[PDB]
């Protein structure tokens, strides 16, 4: 079943180095899969969704014909990515948290 | 130093410090001596 | 020597369209573009996204801060370094 | 210099007035309710804010308006002499304006 | 749109909708959303408002008999009131 | 507003609440008063400290402090003391008197000294200086 | 569709991830070291000649 496949895709990004999270929000804010606790989960929910939208919207601004697949904020601390797929019927910006200074 | 430890000093003194202003008299003869003393020594 | 040695280093390498400093508020100070009608455009859209992410980095643990910043579109890398004094900003398809 | 989330918590016990418009007396008496309003109930804070105004109902206003919080925005037209806002716990903050 | 508690006329809920929505689209803070919902609405129905934008706040406050709004959009929550 | 004034801000509220008691109390205001010479009454002090006492405390503080230094001074930087250099005495009227640059050359009692400035400043060509060629002339 | 989407993007972050891990690239040398070796030798400055 493919429930394994996307359990199998966790353990497959989450078995590299530093990773600390993964998790994945719907285009509605609220998140489906999560690594985290609760809170910091809601609360990644609600930034990274606000934060995106206006991202695109920036990028679709600028040019008419093109769009992004990509996202990439910095910390001193952790590297957060957001990966996101606008489409319909299905737009998941995926977000996964990583840092290369751990074990 | 002897020609300009003196004439970067010369000019960073500063005169008037901070009626009871005569001590501003009194204290601008001290500096005075100052001045030409260091003079003395560059000429 | 050493700014501008870089500004010319770093605008002519393999996919490098534009490189841009903007100040505080804004006033696009040295761009590299034969014309100004999308210098602005730049200016005034991308320092929104560069404090914004500082918004959403520093809430978590303030401690924290933003450093840098890349979106990667179809066909560009924008990519942001903010900081306090300014806003940076690169182009460049790979 | 601390070095976590943790040792803030450990450092922020006081409870800062980030701006207010208030009488002396006026503001001892409610900083010091809404300080006990906080730490009476962390877990549900709807009814903090029910102890709050309407203590503050009752005794010295008839209208009164409290709103705490964790991270939110705001812009209110209040009448003057009337105006509370203060940071409670190091993180938790509380609006309160008639 | 999402909302959880209002008791108004709802001809006037379909203002504060529209009126909600476009500054979200608009503005990309959180503190001149509260100044724009507040102040375009003013300068329509009545000459007193307040309203919150944010995330997990609370509040008592005394209602109006037809002006108390509580929206929700988007993991972004507003409030509004005479 | 600036930087700077709050030093000289902090510096003289440290000179006041001489203590440390963090409040401006009576006595020290008074020690301050009779430092620089006035012993007024026990009454005239209380409306003093009452018109800028906003807290109710009896007691300024630093918030009030830079209030009313605020206001005494923003409500009344290069203009003034360029303008009223000797211009300034003439309060737009683009004409000065020779005879006042005189006197000052005559007060200060200058061993060697020529007006021919006065002569190679002279952008009219008239003999007197207005107010844009006289900062042309600073 | 919710599966496919999430292998999808699962491929394209692993390729990202490794691309951090892969050489890092912000990161300063010599971002804070002291020890600084220099020149010392001796100077010898006459203040004043007492004459």
């Amino acid at each position: 079943v493919d429930i394994a496949a996307v359990d199998e895709t966790f353990k497959r990004l989450q078995s590299h180095k530093g990773v600390l999270g993964i998790i994945v929000i719907n285009a509605e804010g609220i998140a489906i899969r999560t690594t985290f606790d609760n809170d910091l989960t809601v609360q990644y929910a609600a930034l990274v969704s606000h934060f995106t939208v206006k991202a695109r919207s920036a990028v679709r601004k600028l040019d008419g014909d093109n769009d992004l697949k990509f996202l990439r904020i910095r910390s001193k601390k952790h590297e957060i990515m957001i990966a996101p797929e606008f489409e319909r019927s299905h737009e998941y910006y995926l977000v996964v948290v990583q840092d290369p200074s751990r074990e | 130093n002897r020609v300009d430890s003196n004439l970067g000093a010369i000019s960073s003194t500063l005169l008037v410090e901070l009626e009871g202003f005569v001590e501003q008299n009194r204290f601008q003869k001290k500096q005075a001596e100052l001045l030409a003393i260091r003079n003395e020594e560059v000429r | 020597s050493d700014i501008e040695s870089t500004l010319t280093r770093i605008q002519g390498h393999k996919g490098v369209i534009g490189v841009i400093i903007v100040n505080n508020q804004g006033v696009p100070l040295r761009s590299t573009f034969e014309h100004d009608a999308m210098t602005k455009q730049y200016a005034d859209l991308v320092p929104g996204l560069a404090d914004l992410a500082r918004n959403l980095v520093r809430d978590l643990d303030p401690q924290n801060d933003l450093e840098f910043l890349r979106i990667r579109s179809h066909k560009h890398e924008i990519m942001v370094a903010a900081k306090d004094d300014f806003v940076l900003l690169v182009i460049q398809d790979p | 210099q601390f070095e976590d989330m943790e040792a803030f918590l450990r450092v922020a016990k006081y409870t800062l007035v980030k701006f207010t418009d208030m009488h002396v007396e006026m503001k001892e008496e409610a900083m010091d309710i809404c300080i006990t309003a906080v730490e009476k109930y962390p877990n549900d804070a709807e009814k903090c804010t029910q102890m709050i105004k309407d203590q503050m109902d009752k005794k010295f206003g008839a209208p009164w308006h409290v709103v705490v919080g964790k991270g939110f925005s705001y812009e209110i037209t209040y009448e003057v002499r009337n105006l509370l806002y203060i940071y409670v716990g190091g993180r938790t903050a509380v609006l309160l304006w008639k | 749109a999402v909302i959880k508690n209002a008791d108004m006329s709802e001809e006037m809920q379909a203002d504060a909708v529209d009126c909600a929505t476009q500054a979200l689209e608009k503005y990309n803070i959180e503190k001149d959303i509260a100044a724009y919902i507040k102040k375009e609405f003013d300068r329509k129905h009545n000459p007193t408002w307040h309203c919150i934008v944010g995330r997990n706040f609370g509040s008592y406050v005394t209602h109006e008999t037809k002006h108390f709004i509580y929206f929700y959009l988007g993991q972004v929550a507003i409030l509004l009131f005479k | 507003l600036t930087d700077e004034e709050m030093d000289m801000c902090r510096k003289a509220f440290a000179m006041f609440d001489k203590d440390g008691s963090g409040t401006i109390d009576t006595k020290e205001l008074r020690t301050a008063l009779s430092a620089l010479g006035q012993n007024p009454t026990e009454e005239d002090m209380f409306v003093m400290i009452s018109q800028v006492d906003q807290d109710g405390s009896r007691c300024i503080e630093f918030k009030e402090f830079v209030r009313v230094i605020q206001i005494n001074k923003q409500m009344s930087a290069d203009t003034l003391d360029a303008f009223v250099a000797l211009g300034g005495n003439l309060d737009k009227t683009g004409r000065i008197l020779v005879d006042k640059l005189r006197s000052i050359c005559e007060e200060f009692e200058l061993t060697v000294n020529v007006d021919r400035l006065v002569k190679d400043a002279d952008r009219d060509l008239n003999g007197f200086l207005s107010y844009d060629e006289f900062r042309a002339l600073l | 569709d919710y599966i496919r989407t999430v292998v999808q993007l699962g491929s394209s972050v692993e390729d990202l991830i490794k691309q951090n891990n892969a050489v890092d690239i912000y990161q300063e040398y010599f971002t804070n070291v002291t020890m600084d070796h220099t020149s010392e030798a001796p100077h010898v400055k006459t203040v004043t000649v007492f004459k």
